[PDB]
RNA sequence: GCGGGGUGGAGCAGCCUGGUAGCUCGUCGGGCUCAUAACCCGAAGGUCGUCGGUUCAAAUCCGGCCCCCGCAACCA
RNA sequence: GGCGACACACGUGCUACAAUGCCCACUACAAAGCGAUGCCACCCGGCAACGGGGAGCUAAUCGCAAAAAGGUGGGCCCAGUUCGGAUUGGGGUCUGCAACCCGACCCCAUGAAGCCGGAAUCGCUAGUAAUCGCGGAUCAGCCAUGCCGCGGUGAAUACG
RNA sequence: CGCCUCCUAAAAGGUAACGGAGGCGCCCAAAGGUCCCCUCAGGCGGGACGGAAAUCCGCCGGAGAGCGCAAGGGUAGAAGG
């Protein structure tokens, strides 16, 4: 994990999008590409669309998933199984 | 089942006998013999119930072990599974979590080899 | 144990220091 | 009961570790014990021993409010 | 012409002394909207079957089409 | 009989609480314990090492009561089972012996259970009685590590003159049965 | 009508004598070879034609039902 | 985002299965190379990874730097172990916009297979094989157990 | 092809056919005498391993169990254990 010296990381072009809905009118569909962003407590209860290289994965956010990034919730390898 | 939930081997030294318990590596066996004041070189068979209760009381009250440990462990894995994140998706299936390569190897997370015709 | 990071020996091999190999 | 097939029961004393003393009966007039009902962490109110862990997972994590607006 | 898409195998392997003969091809075949024509997709990945053995693996699917079942 | 701690507790502390909660117009309407049956469900002595009266001294030190044998009713193929096969032990505890044993089982043994989160508050008969299943046997004070050879659990039948589980909960409760929920 | 039969992909044991499925080929993985056969190491595949009964237990004993071989079908 | 996929098969290796060993402390003996938004003494904080300091050096000058095996003594006593370190939980440290994919390191807990390998098969004839550490290219960091080098200890056998 | 059970068999008995269906050619030294005691199958609920079904506890359950083997009759107020 990252170094605690620097603040935890959020793209700021997204945290801007998280808070601006908190005041105007929650909520619509935030199409994101920043898989790198740690989930901020201000996101909870939102639906954000993590891209996987091809498509926008709907990700509804809850209070047990915070430290984890938006990337953990939209895999890229599509698998199914082997030998079926 | 003396200390903690599991009775420890006599004849062997206590800085390893105490490691014969889930949750207690050599270093927790390092620190639990200065803090309760007992010689590491003495055997479980060469103690006194004074030396027994001090240790048992200390060891059980400090960190969490045994079932509760495993419980929280599974709990942490169950959460990682629940959401569910990739980290926890690799527990569902049962492949490596810490991003290994799978093409070859990984036989520890995958078990005995299912040779295919 | 050259793979045992919890030894002087397993730490030498990887070329790192720690509690288990102090400098 | 039936003669000479039963383990006689005598005034026994079971001592626990936490200093607790039970006076019941047994086949062994004196017995020592790990944990019991005066010390066991289910039996003792709410002693969580070490773990009021608890639901620190999650966002107690904070550390901190260090992102600009 | 057919009335349900199938997926089938064709194993022409005769190995008993140098003499040779190895020809292996698994395919999907489906019924087109009538009047269509003969459609042939080289969906071979890489060189799993070499490039040179594909002209004459159409000429074998194509040839045997001259007589239905 | 003789003075034993849980027995005195029944008469002079538990009873009257009960009479409060449920109001009985007769002193016999008020829940008693009838008996406590221990059964080593067993079957580890089928075609294997048939004679385990090492189990029957286990039981006999716990209760001070030699148990009795149980034999296979119908013979059964899949259980490797020949009718009249010894497949277990049963000891029936009543009165002082019952009190003495139940006493030691609440005061020491049930806590000596690893990972104990409390007895199941759902194993009630629907008709007043309660049943617990113990998974091994070092649980009991008079049983050491240096006596064992195998881990045998056992089934505990707790039998009561209660008519409902409501009054069965209460009664066992008041005597100190630790229920998880 | 009388007899025998039906079990891994093929061919054959086990059935009589209830318990536990075996042999040779073939298949598959690995080996040797430039390669292929041969050969060497290793492995998987029946759930015993079906339905019913006996039994604690049925490929096995008993009944019916589908199928296949052999013999009979004469004085007329 | 992928080249890091995983039902599987092959090649090349590393680390092991232990007592000629493994762990902890005490103490020795190399070479070749590298180093100015680079090497980093020593002092201090932290069990540590590292961080805040801060001296020297365009370096037969100061430094990376301890070489390691080995030597002295002490502990474990043949066990899936004080052998083994894979896997997993939690916490961290640094590089870098950013470590979910997908980094390396630290420490805490976990402590799997593996008891010397079927058919088959490689290397080496002397400072070689075996074994032990060191450096360098690349390089922000690093998935290097790879590669190209360097020295320590140091064999066996060749009738034919 | 002899023997046992059922049906045909027309409510005593008996009653045929190359009529419909089974079974016997044994067994048990206790599976015999007697005394004493005990009551089943099945259903629901509860109980470590333990499953539909091993053993344990509860409640319901007149007999559907059991009675070595076919079937019938009989049978717990026992012929059952
Ligand atoms: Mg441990
Ligand atoms: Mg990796
Ligand atoms: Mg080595
Ligand atoms: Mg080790
Ligand atoms: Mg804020
Ligand atoms: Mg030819
Ligand atoms: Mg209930
Ligand atoms: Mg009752
Ligand atoms: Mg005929
Ligand atoms: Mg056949
Ligand atoms: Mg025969
Ligand atoms: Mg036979
Ligand atoms: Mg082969
Ligand atoms: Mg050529
Ligand atoms: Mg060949
Ligand atoms: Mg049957
Ligand atoms: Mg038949
Ligand atoms: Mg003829
Ligand atoms: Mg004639
Ligand atoms: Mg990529
Ligand atoms: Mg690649
Ligand atoms: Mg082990
Ligand atoms: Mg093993
Ligand atoms: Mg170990
Ligand atoms: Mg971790
Ligand atoms: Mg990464
Ligand atoms: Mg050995
Ligand atoms: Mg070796
Ligand atoms: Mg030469
Ligand atoms: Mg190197
Ligand atoms: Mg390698
Ligand atoms: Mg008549
Ligand atoms: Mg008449
Ligand atoms: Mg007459
Ligand atoms: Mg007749
Ligand atoms: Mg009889
Ligand atoms: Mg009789
Ligand atoms: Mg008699
Ligand atoms: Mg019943
Ligand atoms: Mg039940
Ligand atoms: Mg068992
Ligand atoms: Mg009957
Ligand atoms: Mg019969
Ligand atoms: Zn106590």
């Amino acid at each position: 994990p990252r170094s605690l010296k620097k603040g935890v990381f959020v793209d700021d072009h997204l945290l801007e999008k998280v808070l601006e809905l908190n005041a105007k009118g929650e909520k619509r569909l935030i199409k994101t590409w920043s898989r790198r962003s740690t989930i901020v407590p201000e996101m909870v209860g939102h639906t954000i669309a993590v891209y996987n290289g091809k498509q926008h994965v709907p990700v509804y956010i809850t209070e047990n998933m915070v430290g984890h990034k938006l990337g953990e919730f939209a895999p890229t390898r599509t698998y199914r199984g082997h030998g079926k | 089942a003396r200390i903690a939930g599991v009775e420890i081997p006599r004849n062997k030294r206590v800085d390893v006998a105490l490691t014969y318990i889930y949750g207690i590596g050599k270093a927790r066996a390092k620190e639990a013999l200065e803090k309760t004041g007992i010689n590491p070189a003495t055997r479980v068979k060469d103690l006194t119930e004074a030396e027994v209760v001090r240790l048992r009381e200390y060891v059980e009250n400090t960190w969490k072990l045994e079932g509760e440990l495993r419980a929280e462990v599974a709990a942490n894995i169950k959460r990682l599974m629940d959401i569910g994140c990739y980290r926890g998706l690799r527990h569902r299936r049962g492949l490596p979590v810490r991003g290994q390569r799978t093409r070859t190897n990984a036989r520890t997370r995958k078990g005995p080899r299912k040779t295919v015709a | 144990g050259k793979g045992d990071r919890r030894t002087r020996r397993g730490k030498i091999w990887r070329g790192t220091y720690g509690k288990y190999r102090p400098r | 009961m039936k003669e000479g097939i039963h383990p006689k029961l005598v005034p026994a004393r079971i001592i626990c570790g936490c200093g607790n003393v039970i006076e019941t009966y047994s086949t062994k007039p004196e017995i020592y014990v790990e944990v019991c009902s005066k010390c066991h962490p289910f039996y003792t109110g709410q002693q969580r021993f070490v773990d009021t862990e608890g639901r620190v997972e999650r966002f107690q994590r904070r550390y901190g409010d260090s992102y600009r607006k | 012409t057919i009335t349900k898409p199938v997926d089938v195998e064709g194993k022409f392997i005769r190995q008993t002394g140098g003499r040779g003969q190895y020809g292996h091809v698994k395919i999907k075949v489906e019924p087109l909207p009538r009047g269509s024509g003969f459609e042939f997709v080289n969906a071979i990945v890489g060189g799993v079957i070499p490039k040179e053995y594909i002209p004459a693996v159409q000429k074998g699917i194509e040839e045997a089409m001259q007589s239905g079942p | 009989p003789l003075d034993v701690a849980l027995k005195r507790k029944y008469y002079e502390e538990v009873r009257p609480e009960l009479i409060r909660r449920f109001g009985y117009q007769n002193v016999w309407e008020v829940p008693r314990l009838e008996k406590v049956v221990i059964n080593q469900g067993l079957g580890e002595a089928k075609e294997d090492a048939r004679i385990l009266e090492k189990a029957a001294q286990e039981l006999a030190l716990i209760t001070g009561q030699k148990p009795a044998v149980t034999r296979a009713k119908k013979s059964i193929s899949n259980f490797k089972l020949r009718k009249g096969m010894p497949i277990g032990l049963r000891v029936t505890l009543r009165r002082d012996r019952m009190w003495i044993f139940l006493e030691k089982l609440l005061n020491v043994a049930l806590p000596r259970i690893r990972d104990f989160r409390g007895l199941n508050p759902n194993s009630f008969d629907g008709r007043g009685n309660y049943n617990l299943g113990l998974r091994e046997q070092l649980i009991f004070p008079e049983i050491t590590y240096d006596m064992v050879d195998a881990l045998r659990g056992m089934d505990i039948a707790v039998v009561t003159t209660a008519e409902t589980d409501e009054e069965a909960r209460a009664l066992l409760e008041l005597l100190g049965f630790p229920f998880r929920k």
